[PDB]
């Protein structure tokens, strides 16, 4: 998963660069005189489609939100039976009916499919 | 008559049954997807039809109930004004309004209507009237209900003009 | 004591003086010897049949694509390190020449990815369909071409509010379709 | 024997039995056996010992019926020829538009594999009153006459043309019409100002007989 | 006759309008019927909302499955950007070792089963990577073998791009996507490495066809219920499998073996005039006429349907109901 590397004279973005000699990667700032040596022969990357869980979203103070629903199940870490519950916050198409919930106490999240 | 209604009301609570099961199989990543076709458009599919033929079948029982002197029964019989669904609207119950070939879609965020909760896909909360024409329509039936009409009035308003042009 | 191959087993790969033919056999040999007790004669003699069988099935000279293709299949299956028991069983002599000859690429992999390769195809051949328009059933009108009163319905608010719903009646057991209002 | 080779192979006999087809439907003499040649004695005869298809020998000629001659004394021999290169130079066709000359032939059927050059169709209307047409091989591998859709048209000699006429008392341009471009024309290979009768059913009365003229 | 076949098909077409939307009960059935059918039909339009194609096998090859999903493979268009789940831009400095582990037992596996000539091109190996991990079941869907489809055609176009790949049975499907170039490329071209590969990796996802026919995105199995006479003489219902497609090329599909070139149809009655003649297209008008009337359980006689699609296809093409079609004719000024 590539990430940015930003100079550390000016901020900008770090762009990469070979050693023949050597035969090396390096980062440099097209700006400055700054030079890194690169860690990994990772620089980029480019999914295409993304096979990522559905998840809940922001989940702070998500129990003062009082058009939400409730329900009576039991927490699976800290024993208590009131929570919030609601479907998955990322709006794709073929999202699948799945609940979470969120309990009220510890705020622990969990998910009423409990595949093994 | 009272055993009519209540066989009426039996079968209605059966559909209820039924659609809330399949809510909960579905809850639980359990639903299977139909043939070439999402898992929502299965378990709304699966919505639909329950609700279409309870209220279908309601409308029977109601209609075989009734006698050979109910006027009504004559008019439709003879041919000359109305028939069954006009009779198990009246008696029956009215049904599931829908609004361009679907339920009533959310309007608000992930809801219908300020006095329901979020993500709340009962069939009451999405616009079915189980109540009839001789008992009386609550609030949000009576709404939805309103949309199901003003859909069929702007179909007449303007495909008048476009079928006139088309016709010279 | 050292990694058994035809260098230092000592084993002469040039018999049919063909440079392809040598250091393919020269590889299948070292592949098959590194990490093998059995004795070398009987692997050399395996060898010897299994690319005379080559040989004999597709001749190199007119067909050096589709022979490098079996050769890259057979290699990948030898070395593939998810089911070593391949090594063993050509070791064994439990599968024959010719059935490596003959055999697909999808027969050599090991039990988990053939079932895995089951489920895809049934989830392919299922994902394949279209979507079933199933409607309501019901037994109350008759149909004017079949008479088969398995007529499926749907009613609706479409005629101008002036008159009545509609409804369309449609035979599932003959195509039958028409309108009452 | 890569799958390219072989289904090359079968492609091009197709084109083989349906231009047969054609060249039988436009009046002239093809035996029932020489269109059902199945495709091993094809492969035997037409491909040498690489498998390689050899177009060059599928060159033939074909001669009218007594029939089609006595509707049309005008008729004449047709010669058919296949070309080997992807696209057709201009020397090769001056080399056939020569060769159909010399023969004094009537008219001539030159199926092209992908192209031809521009100064090579240039010569194609410049001998008259021969006529020479193109058949693009890959609008040749399906018999379109034998689709469910298409009725049956038949050719109308100068005297039936006359007869009808002058029987429904008509000017020829008030008849319906028929392109040049209709791929049934080129089939059939109707020239301009001529009229195809249609046969063709009817939920009303069976069957029902219509006219058309080329344009 | 002119003006009562007018008045007979347009009187209920003033009606038809309530129940065209009964088409709109059906979610996943979002096909043109109605008001914008028949609009569309009397305009001649060129681009139909929602094109289709419906193709009838052999007959020999109607009652199993499998010959029926061999062809729906044969007809989908299939491109390489389908079937990639991670076409990853990676970069490649020294192709000849990785520090990830799975891609290093694929490693010695060409590098050991590579000619001379691949040996002395190690060096045009492109110092960035096309590095595919390809999802098993799509590639396994179109019955797509990974070295004679990942190869063959693609080096074959261009000669552009050379691949380490690894046979079907590894996890993970790993191929490496290397680019090939001569070295006799400028100093500053081969200074800019990412310049060239991006634009040609973008252009070798895109601009690359493994199988299939163009324009052609969705190809659908179906069983319908035909009607055949039994040997008896009766007439008893028989099951067959049909393919249906969404978007239409009607002259590559015919040709396609392993279908009945006989039985095809679309609703796109140009298409049939450009490829069947101009009574096929007139067959298919009517059709289309018919379906679009009856559908909403409505009857008119055949005489009027029947003139009205002589009328617009008389001139020897297909003459569209408007100004252009009728106002451009040859009749009466004043009229």
């Amino acid at each position: 998963m590539t990430t940015f590397r930003f100079c550390r004279d000016c901020n900008n973005m770090l762009y990469p660069r070979e050693d023949k000699e050597n035969n090396r990667l390096l980062f440099e700032c097209r700006t400055c005189s700054y030079v890194e040596e690169a860690g990994s022969p990772l620089v980029y990357r480019h999914e295409l489609i993304t096979n990522i869980g559905e998840t809940a979203g922001v989940v702070q103070d998500i129990g003062s939100d009082p058009t939400l629903p409730r329900s009576d199940r039991e927490c699976p870490k800290c024993h208590s039976r009131e929570n919030v519950f609601f479907q998955s916050q990322q709006r794709r198409k073929d999202t699948s009916m799945v609940l979470f919930f969120v309990c009220l106490s510890c705020s622990h999240i969990f998910t009423s499919d409990q595949k093994n | 008559d009272g055993p009519t209604m209540r066989e009426i009301t039996e079968t209605i609570a059966e559909a209820k049954k039924k659609v809330l099961d399949v809510t909960k199989e579905a809850q639980a990543n359990l639903l299977t997807a139909k043939h070439g076709m999402t898992l929502r458009e299965s378990f709304e599919d699966n919505v639909v039809r329950f609700l279409n033929e309870a209220r279908d079948k309601a409308g029977r029982l109601a209609e075989v109930n009734l006698k050979d002197l109910n006027n009504v029964k004559q008019m439709v019989m003879a041919g000359s004004k109305g028939s069954f669904i006009n009779i198990a609207q009246m008696s029956a119950c009215v049904g599931q309004q829908s609004v361009e070939g679907k339920r009533i879609a959310f309007g608000f965020v992930d809801r219908t209507l300020p006095h329901f909760s979020k993500d709340d896909y009962s069939p009451e909360s999405k616009g079915f009237v189980e109540n009839s024409y001789l008992r009386g329509l609550t609030p949000q039936e009576f709404f939805f209900h309103a949309m199901g009409g003003r859909e069929g009035l702007i179909d007449t308003a303007v495909k008048t003009a476009e079928t006139g042009y088309i016709q010279r | 004591t050292k990694p058994r191959n035809s260098k230092n087993d000592g084993v002469d790969t040039a018999i049919y003086h063909h440079k392809l033919r040598d250091q393919v056999l020269k590889a299948l040999y070292d592949v098959l010897a590194k990490e093998s007790e059995h004795p070398p004669q009987s692997i050399l003699h395996t060898a010897k049949a299994i690319e005379s069988e080559m040989n004999k099935v597709n001749n190199c000279d007119t067909n050096e694509a589709a022979y490098k293709a079996r050769y890259r299949i057979i290699y990948s299956n030898v070395i593939s390190k998810n089911n070593p028991d391949l090594k063993h069983k050509i070791a064994n002599g439990d599968i024959t020449p010719e059935f490596l000859a003959t055999c697909d690429a999808k027969d050599l992999a090991p039990a988990p990815l053939k079932q895995k390769i089951e489920e895809i195809a049934k989830q392919n051949l299922y994902n394949a369909q279209g979507a079933t328009i199933e409607r309501s059933v019901t037994d109350r009108f008759t149909c004017g071409k079949c008479k088969e009163k398995k007529v499926s319905y749907y009613q609706l608010q479409t005629r101008s509010a002036d008159e009545p719903l509609t409804t369309f009646c449609t035979c599932e057991a003959c195509g039958n379709r028409w309108k009452f209002s | 024997m890569d799958q390219e080779n072989e289904r090359n192979i079968s492609r091009l006999w197709r084109a083989f039995r349906t231009v047969k087809e054609m060249v039988k439907d436009r009046g002239y003499f093809i035996t029932q056996e020489e269109v059902e040649l199945p495709l091993e004695d094809f492969k035997a005869k037409y491909c040498d010992s690489m498998g390689r298809p050899q177009r060059k020998m599928m060159s033939f000629q074909a001669n009218p019926t007594e029939e089609s001659i006595s509707k049309f004394p005008d008729m004449g021999s047709l010669w058919v020829e296949f070309c080997d290169e992807p696209s057709v130079g201009v020397k090769t066709m001056k080399t056939f538009v020569i060769h159909i000359q010399e023969k004094n032939f009537q008219t001539g059927i030159f199926v092209y594999q992908n192209n031809i050059t521009p100064s090579a169709m240039k010569l194609v209307p410049s001998i008259p009153p021969a006529t020479i047409e193109t058949f693009n091989e890959a609008a040749l591998v399906v018999n379109i006459t034998h689709h469910e859709l298409v009725p049956k048209h038949i050719r109308l000699s100068s005297d039936e043309k006359r007869e009808l006429l002058k029987r429904y008392r008509l000017k020829e341009s008030q008849l319906p019409r028929i392109q040049r471009a209709d791929p049934v024309a080129l089939y059939l290979g109707l020239k301009r100002g001529e009229v195809v009768k249609i046969i063709r059913k009817s939920e009303t009365s069976g069957r029902y007989a219509s006219y058309r003229i080329c344009m | 006759v002119g003006v009562l076949a007018a008045q007979s098909i347009g009187e209920p077409a003033t009606q038809m309008t309530l129940n065209t939307f009964h088409f709109a009960g059906v979610a996943s059935k979002k096909v043109t019927s109605g008001v914008p059918r028949l609009k569309e039909i009397l305009n001649v339009a060129k681009n139909m909302k929602t094109p289709s194609l419906t193709v009838y096998l052999e007959p020999g090859h109607a009652a199993d499955q499998e010959q029926a999903k061999l062809i729906r493979s044969a007809i989908e268009h299939t491109t390489l950007k389908s079937v990639t789940i991670a076409s990853e831009i990676y970069y490649d400095p020294d192709p000849r070792s990785t520090v990830i582990p799975e891609d290093e037992e694929i490693i010695q596996l060409h590098f050991s089963l590579l000619d001379e000539e691949a040996e002395q091109s190690f060096d045009q190996q492109s110092p960035w990577l096309l590095r595919l991990e390809l999802d098993r079941a799509a590639m396994n869907d179109k019955d797509l073998t990974m070295g004679q489809v990942g190869e063959r055609i693609k080096q074959t176009f261009k000669n552009d791009l050379f691949v380490i790949w690894s046979e079907d049975n590894d996890e993970k499907l790993i191929i490496r996507c290397r680019v090939v170039r001569p070295k006799s490329l400028d100093a500053e071209t081969e200074a800019e490495e990412d310049h060239m590969l991006k634009k040609i990796e973008n252009t070798m996802l895109e601009n690359i066809t493994l199988r299939g026919v163009e324009n052609i995105e969705r190809v659908v199995m179906m069983k319908y219920d035909r009607k055949v006479p039994s040997p008896t003489g009766e007439y008893v219902k028989e099951p067959e499998w049909v393919l249906e497609t969404d978007g239409v090329n009607l002259s590559e599909v015919m040709t396609v073996p392993g279908i009945d070139p006989t039985r095809i149809y679309t609703n796109s009655f140009i298409d049939i005039m450009e490829v069947l003649g101009i009574e096929a297209g007139r067959a298919a008008l009517y059709k289309e006429v018919y379906n679009v009337i009856a559908s909403d359980g409505s009857y008119v006689n055949y005489r009027h349907m029947a003139l009205l699609v002589d009328v617009m296809t008389t001139q020897g093409g297909l003459t569209s109901v408007t100004r252009h079609g009728f106002n451009r004719s040859n009749t009466g000024a004043l009229m």
